[PDB]
């Protein structure tokens, strides 16, 4: 039970330890790339004119 | 030997940690040091939704970004229209103790739940004209903290019994069960891919589970206390977590590490809800000090404060078109902001 | 108006919905809310039968006063996450079994059941959400204590105890001890009553207690304070 | 879901009588109701409307004051009180139900019908065709033209398309020019430009044979189309 | 003699008017603007503040009359008299109505929680308003402006036939204006003490102190006016007659007016400002 629980936990970390991880620069690059791709589309980041805004 | 198993677990933890250390040459802040900031941003109380008489615990936006659903302890699950503050629907709940509400992507169904330990699926569109309990999903041994619809048939429910679950609505059983999270799971967030989802628990950690295979792939730590809210970056490979320690932690799925923390000496209370904008530049978090805070994602600077709720802000949401930001607080008023 | 026929009819539907919401809110406001906490087997089920999943809800009316009693014994989760949902209850019923000081917790004999009872009481009475909320604290298993005290002196649970083995002195000691856990005396009150299976006026004690709480709440509201 | 309407028969001219409509299978309280009558050889025409909770009781211009309508919510019934019938009132009265909120389908269900015989600035609706030969499996476009713009600043245009099989009640097809009625095959579709609106049938079937009607729902006096009949 | 006292009460008029206007405005702003009208007592307190302000228009015009001749006009004179009298009757019925409301709240809670709603409070306060207006109208038509010794005076003009009506209307403010409602005020407020004595509360001592303060203060600034008016009516109908007594009665009328309408300032403080809820709201407003 408890020993079996520890065993299953150990195989869990063993499985989780094999995931490929990429450089953190690539991660920040992807985040900024998605940020720049849709920067114009987001209504909060770029204020919209009152004409097309429905919540008036 | 049990001690040998514990030692192996410690070695695996060290291996994970130094893998992260090798996989992180730099930090986010230096990378985005040259970009222009968002600057001061303000959102006004464009609409104020009334009629709730008990504390608002959950909100969810419809797919079209016109309808929204609000839940409170008065036992009423109220479906409202945003621009015209009309109550298109009002559902009396069997259990007034509700902490989760969900709008199906197809808009045909709405989910509710709480201390009842049961997830109620409500069919809005029927010939009779009255919202009815389409299904009562049971099996979690604790309160249902949150629940999101995969689709009209599959739904994910996180509970305080330290488990998440994937239920098939028509059969009424739970096809998959996500287990291994020590604390009480307080929030879950489906990805746009709608097969991988991150769930944070009371044990101060989050786990990214997969719907199909049914096993956690990446476990994220870093917080000093409980995790109350979690949300996905609009793209899909990053996720933000709101915690009880007055810090919002943004992680990347690929790097498996904490990409950034958000905190300022003034805020000491916990973070009840977290959300993201459409572009991912803005992170909106509701706190217990009665005011929502808008942070810049690339720069940990706070972009602004949405103030105007006289009590604890308990839920946040952003319209799918990204036009409006809805904040529902314990003061029994939901406010739409633009 | 600048609104279509269907828009006006939708507004009329919304008006009907608001009217029904106000009616239901008035009905709920007429109702008195009790949150019932029993430290383990503390006579919770027995008293529940006398006055008549995660949460167990009961409703009963006595002399034209409505009561919703919420039991959370089966929650078995972190109470810090769901105890604030009961902020605003009229009163908290708290069941303590007096016969439990000889008995020990199922999790080994290391803690007495009464010890756990007083830690739980110190947690809930002094909780930030229940700052101004009154507690009706029921001392159950009075007959069992009366029959059973002479076997085991109360000094085993309370080493500082020095008194007779009669019922009255021991019960006074425990009641004073539990009332002593109240950090903040002025805001809230504690009502103590000893109950058995035979008595039928325990719910009457509940009614007098909540009547006191109602009078205090209105005194605060009406300006008399 | 049923709408049983009883009464009818032959009445001496100038008489007064109450038409009945008993509803079951749905929350009659939450659904507003309409009485819509049809002449023996002419198209449908609006008669009366009562909202949920009896907030509004509207009647058509030609029939105001003379007609009344009430509802019994505890018993789930609708009554139409009638005074001083004329030869113009000899018709087929239909009981119709509606509900009004975002995304709802007004006029979705229609009643079976009751017959009544009597012894001897409104929006104009034009269905210019009024007769079109049809061959099964071939797309037909039936166009209804309104006098004034059915578009509204809210973003909606209010046109409704109804199909009548012969010896059968009318059935909703399209609401707001483009929203398909639930339970209706996709062969029907709608498209309009704010002054004229067409219903398009991709593959004609035997069920498609009948008479089509167009409604506008901008001004409260509801106006109906003449009726485009399908001849195979 | 009366002139030096008139100047002193004119300074008192200035201070009284500014303080009353500020207090009533602040209570109104807190109750309806800054916060919500949540409770029936909140509605009653806001309406009492409106009644107080409706009374407080009067004293500027009365002060101008005392200092100088009336120049406003007969219709403005009737408007001034109406403001005074509606403030009067509104004070009567509102103090009595809050007395009944507190009696219901403290004595019969099992019935109070159901009777006490926003609708019932609105109905009772409305009826109070119409009753006050209908009581004011007969004295609205009485007032007239007359030139005596080259000085224009706006006063309640009564003919010899109307002199009997003057006795009736002056007594009406006694027997009906105060005697009938203060029987209810007495019955309710002492009954609050008996129930509160037979109670177990930490707040029972503070509530006893406040209810005693209210019941004594209402008498202090409310009964001398009625008894002095009753004595003046007795003098007018000549059962008790004295010329020096008449001069002392004019002086007593002045001082008893002072006593009666110091209530327009003191009543808001004792009915709203004391008490936990209003201090909490004031602290929240200051935080804002």
């Amino acid at each position: 039970a408890s020993i079996a629980q520890a065993r299953k936990l150990v195989e869990q970390l063993k499985m989780e330890a094999n995931i490929d991880r990429i450089k953190v620069s690539k991660a920040a690059a992807d985040l900024m790339a998605y940020c720049e791709a849709h920067a114009k589309e987001d209504p909060l980041l770029t204020p919209v004119p009152a004409s097309e805004n429905p919540f008036r | 030997e049990l001690d040998q198993l514990r030692q192996e677990a410690e070695q695996l933890k060290n291996q994970i940690r130094d893998a992260r250390k090798a996989c992180a040459d730099a930090t986010l802040s230096q990378i985005t040091n040259n970009i222009d900031p968002v600057g001061r941003i303000q959102m006004r109380t464009r609409r104020t939704l009334r009629g709730h008489l008990a504390k608002i615990y959950a909100m969810h936006w419809g797919t079209d970004s016109r309808l929204l659903v609000s839940a409170s302890q008065d036992g009423k699950l109220i479906i409202w229209d945003s621009y015209t503050t009309n109550k298109v629907h009002a559902i009396p709940l069997r259990s007034s103790w509700v902490m989760t509400c969900a709008y199906a992507p197809s808009g045909n169904y709405v989910a509710c739940g709480g201390l009842d330990n049961i997830c109620s699926i409500y069919n809005l569109k029927t010939r009779e004209g009255n919202v009815r309990v389409s299904r009562e999903l049971a099996g979690h041994t604790g309160y249902l903290s949150c629940c999101r619809f995969l689709d009209d048939n599959q739904i994910v429910t996180s509970s305080g019994d330290t488990t998440c679950a994937l239920w098939d609505i028509e059969t009424g059983q739970q096809t998959t069960t996500f287990t291994g999270h020590t604390g009480d799971v307080m929030s879950l967030s489906l990805a746009p891919d709608t097969r991988l989802f991150v769930s944070g628990a009371c044990d101060a950690s989050a786990k990214l589970w997969d719907v199909r295979e049914g096993m956690c792939r990446q476990t994220f730590t870093g917080h000093e206390s409980d995790i109350n809210a979690i949300c996905f970056f609009p793209n899909g490979n990053a996720f933000a977590t709101g915690s009880d320690d007055a810090t919002c932690r943004l992680f990347d799925l690929r790097a498996d590490q904490e990409l950034m923390t958000y905190s300022h000496d003034n805020i000491i209370c916990g973070i009840t809800s977290v959300s993201f904008s459409k572009s991912g530049r803005l992170l909106l978090a509701g706190y217990d000090d009665f005011n929502c805070n808008v942070w810049d994602a690339l720069k940990a600077d706070r972009a602004g404060v949405l103030a105007g709720h006289d009590n604890r802000v308990s839920c946040l949401g952003v319209t799918d078109d990204g036009m409006a930001v809805a904040t529902g607080s314990w003061d029994s008023f939901l406010k739409i902001w633009n | 108006c600048t609104l279509s026929a269907e828009d006006k009819a939708a507004v009329e539907r919304s008006k009907m919905i608001d009217r029904n919401l106000r009616e239901d809110g008035e009905k709920a406001a007429r109702e008195v809310k009790l949150l019932l906490l029993g430290a383990g087997e503390s006579g919770k089920n027995t008293i529940v039968k006398q006055m008549k999943t995660g949460i167990v809800e009961t409703h009963f009316t006595f002399k034209d006063l409505h009561f919703k009693m919420f039991d959370v014994g089966a929650q078995r989760s972190e109470r810090k996450k769901w105890i604030h949902c009961f902020e605003g209850v009229t009163a908290i019923i708290f069941c303590v079994a007096l016969s439990d000081y000889d008995l020990v917790l199922a999790e080994d004999e290391e803690m007495n059941r009464m010890h756990e009872s007083m830690k739980l009481f110190d947690s809930i009475c002094n909780n930030k959400w229940f700052t101004d909320t009154s507690i009706i604290l029921f001392l159950n298993k009075k007959d069992l204590f009366e029959e059973k005290i002479k076997k085991s002196p109360l000094t085993i649970c309370y080493p500082e105890y020095a008194g007779s083995n009669t019922y009255e002195e021991a019960a006074a000691y425990i009641q004073c001890q539990f009332e002593d856990l109240n950090k903040r005396k002025d805001t809230k009150e504690i009502y103590t009553h000893f109950t058995c299976s035979t008595d039928t006026k325990n719910v009457q004690f509940v009614f007098d207690a909540v009547t006191d709480v109602i009078i205090k709440n209105n005194l605060k509201d009406c300006g008399l304070f | 879901v049923q709408l049983v309407e009883s009464g009818g028969g032959l009445v001496q001219p100038g008489g007064s009588r109450k038409l009945s409509c008993s509803a079951s299978g749905f929350a009659f309280s939450s659904f507003g109701m309409h009485w819509v009558r049809q002449a023996p050889e002419k198209g449908l025409e609006w008669v009366a409307y009562i909202s949920s909770g009896s907030g509004t009781i509207y009647y058509a211009d030609t029939v105001k004051g003379r007609f009344t309508i009430s509802r019994d919510d505890p018993k789930n019934t609708l009554f139409l009180q009638m005074t001083s019938l004329r030869s113009e009132d000899t018709a087929m009265y239909y009981c119709v139900r509606s509900i009004y909120y975002y995304g709802s389908s007004p006029f979705d269900f229609w009643g079976q019908g009751t017959t009544l015989t009597v012894s001897s600035s409104d929006i104009v609706m034009t269905q210019a065709t009024s007769s079109v030969p049809v061959t099964p499996g071939e797309s037909v476009s039936i166009s209804c033209r309104s006098s004034k713009s059915l578009l509204h600043s809210n973003g909606n245009t209010y046109l409704y398309w109804f199909l009548q099989r012969p010896g059968q009640s009318p059935q909703l097809l399209i609401y707001r020019m483009s929203n398909l009625a639930s339970g209706v095959p996709d062969r029907f579709s709608g498209s309009g430009s704010g002054t004229a609106f067409t219903l398009t049938i991709s593959r004609l079937e035997a069920e498609d044979v009948g008479v089509y009607y167009c409604m506008q729902h901008l001004e409260y006096p509801l106006t109906f189309g003449a009726g485009t009949k399908l001849e195979l | 003699i009366q002139t030096n006292g008139k100047l002193l009460l004119a300074v008192f008029y200035c201070l009284l008017f500014v303080f009353s206007l500020l207090g009533n405005s602040l209570v109104i702003l807190v109750l309806v603007v800054c916060k919500k009208l949540r409770s029936i007592t909140d509605v009653y307190l806001l309406n009492l503040a409106l009644s107080d302000l409706l009374f407080v228009f009067s004293f500027p015009f009365q002060t101008y009359y005392l200092l100088d001749q009336w120049v406003f006009g007969t219709v403005m004179c009737k408007v001034v008299s109406g403001f005074y009298y509606i403030g009067f009757y509104s004070s009567m019925f509102f103090i009595t109505l809050m007395s009944v409301d507190r009696y219901l709240a403290v004595v019969h809670a099992v019935y109070a929680l159901k009777v006490r709603t926003i609708r019932m409070g609105t109905t009772l306060c409305l009826a109070v308003w119409l009753t006050a207006i209908m009581a004011t109208i007969p004295l609205l038509v009485f007032y007239q402006v007359a030139s005596e010794d080259g000085v224009l005076q706006c006063y309640s003009f009564y003919n010899q036939q109307t002199l009997k009506w003057k006795i009736f209307t002056n007594f009406k403010m006694n027997i009906l204006g105060l005697l009938i409602p203060f029987t209810i005020f007495m019955f309710c407020y002492i009954k609050i003490l008996h129930q509160l004595k037979r109670c177990q509360n930490h707040n029972k001592t503070k509530a006893i102190r406040l209810v005693l303060i209210v019941v004594i203060a209402s008498l202090l600034f409310w009964v001398p006016f009625n008894v002095v008016l009753f004595l003046t009516s007795l003098h007018s109908m000549h059962i008790l007659d004295g010329c020096s007594i008449s001069q002392q009665l004019t002086y007593a009328t002045h001082v008893t007016e002072i006593i009666s309408f110091t209530h327009c300032c003191v009543n808001p403080v004792i009915y709203a400002f004391v008490g936990e809820k209003f201090k909490k709201h004031l602290s929240e407003i200051f935080q804002k």
